[PDB]
């Protein structure tokens, strides 16, 4: 790897992010707009995605 | 020395709970 | 090749004072450059190699800007530690030249 | 920690010949390639020279050109950098620095040199 | 404009012997290079074009290597008439410099 050499040639850092969908307990979840729980009535519900 | 499996050597399919289904 | 020049003159600055010193290259050399500090009598140490990222070892304060020809080094505040004569090294070119510097004193 | 040392510069007559030691400690001399610079007493610096990892390949500054000749030893773990036909300009104190410019880059306490 | 500048001045060895022709560029012009052969007295021969190809007519036994600003001819076994004064061009740039000379 040179600074002379051309783009085609030059180092490219990757980071290869590998996912597994689960209905394991899946820790990492990136959360957002958390919301209380409720039950007996009819509702749209996300849990853990 | 030999010995049969018997009904041994099965594990879980998968993290899915299954209940009253026959799965295979 | 490539001349490496220090357009600031020297700054005396108090304790505790922001300063940022300016480095320009003769051509372009892409983000090849390296922010040194010499104390006199004393090894040089590199603040900051390439741009952006600091080196490790080297304070906080210090920070690496400027990209292509004009390259920039700010300090947030300043120290008796950090008075120095300070220097930058294009890095693109096989032979490597040294910028003039800029005196930083009390 | 990476530890460089440098030694073999002295007071020498012009025209004379003088050799410098770079001294490495602490980390794989034979991997990494070697760098020299001088610092010229109120200038700023300049690199002289360059020698490979391995020191099958050397560049050197356009001043010191024909004149400096630069050599390593992978088992001494030292670089050497020659010195001839040595003027009053060349004066200088030498520091021997590796990996320059990037991440990896040492510098050593350097030996004074005079002509 | 770019500048070419052979690594040996002058180097001559015996015949059978294998023979380094380095050459560089002051900056990269990528695969552009030409290796000539002028004996004194004719006319430049081209031995190798864009580096790292034979020309038609020449013997195999020269070789170009080598990319960017780094260049290097080898001949594998010197021959009688091989000796000659060795030229590296640059076609890169619009400017066209060839090389001090090598003589061998």
């Amino acid at each position: 790897f040179q600074p002379t050499n051309g783009v085609g040639y030059q180092p490219y850092r990757v980071v290869v992010l590998s996912f597994e969908l689960l209905h394991a307990p899946a820790t990492v979840c990136g959360p957002k707009k958390s919301t209380n729980l409720v039950k007996n009535k009819c509702v749209n519900f996300n849990f853990n995605g | 020395a030999y010995t049969n499996s018997f009904t041994r050597g099965v594990y879980y399919p998968d993290k899915v709970f299954r209940s009253s289904v026959l799965h295979s | 090749d490539i001349q490496m020049t220090q357009s600031p003159s020297a700054l005396s600055a108090s304790v505790g004072d922001r300063v940022t010193i300016s480095c320009r290259a003769s051509q372009n050399i892409d983000g090849f450059l390296a922010w040194y500090q010499q104390k006199p009598g004393k090894a040089p140490k590199l603040l900051i190699y390439a741009a952006s990222r600091l080196q490790s070892g080297i304070p906080s304060r210090f920070s690496g800007s400027g990209s292509g020809t004009d390259f920039t080094l700010t300090i947030s505040s300043l120290q008796p530690e950090d008075f120095a004569a300070y220097y930058c090294q294009q890095v693109y070119s096989a032979p490597l030249t040294f910028g003039g510097g800029t005196k930083v004193e009390f | 920690e990476v530890q460089l040392v440098e030694s073999g510069g002295g007071l020498v007559q012009p025209g004379g010949s003088l050799r410098l030691s770079c001294t490495a400690s602490g980390f794989t001399f034979s991997n990494y390639g070697f760098h020299w610079v001088r610092q010229a007493p109120g200038k700023g610096l300049e690199w002289v020279t360059i020698i490979s990892y391995d020191g099958i390949t050397k560049h050197y500054a356009d001043s010191v050109k024909d004149r400096f000749t630069v050599s390593r030893d992978n088992s001494k773990t030292m670089v050497y950098l020659q010195m001839n036909n040595l003027k009053l300009d060349d004066t200088a104190v030498y520091y021997c620095a590796r990996d320059l410019g990037t991440y990896d880059d040492s510098w050593g306490q350097g030996v004074l040199v005079t002509v």
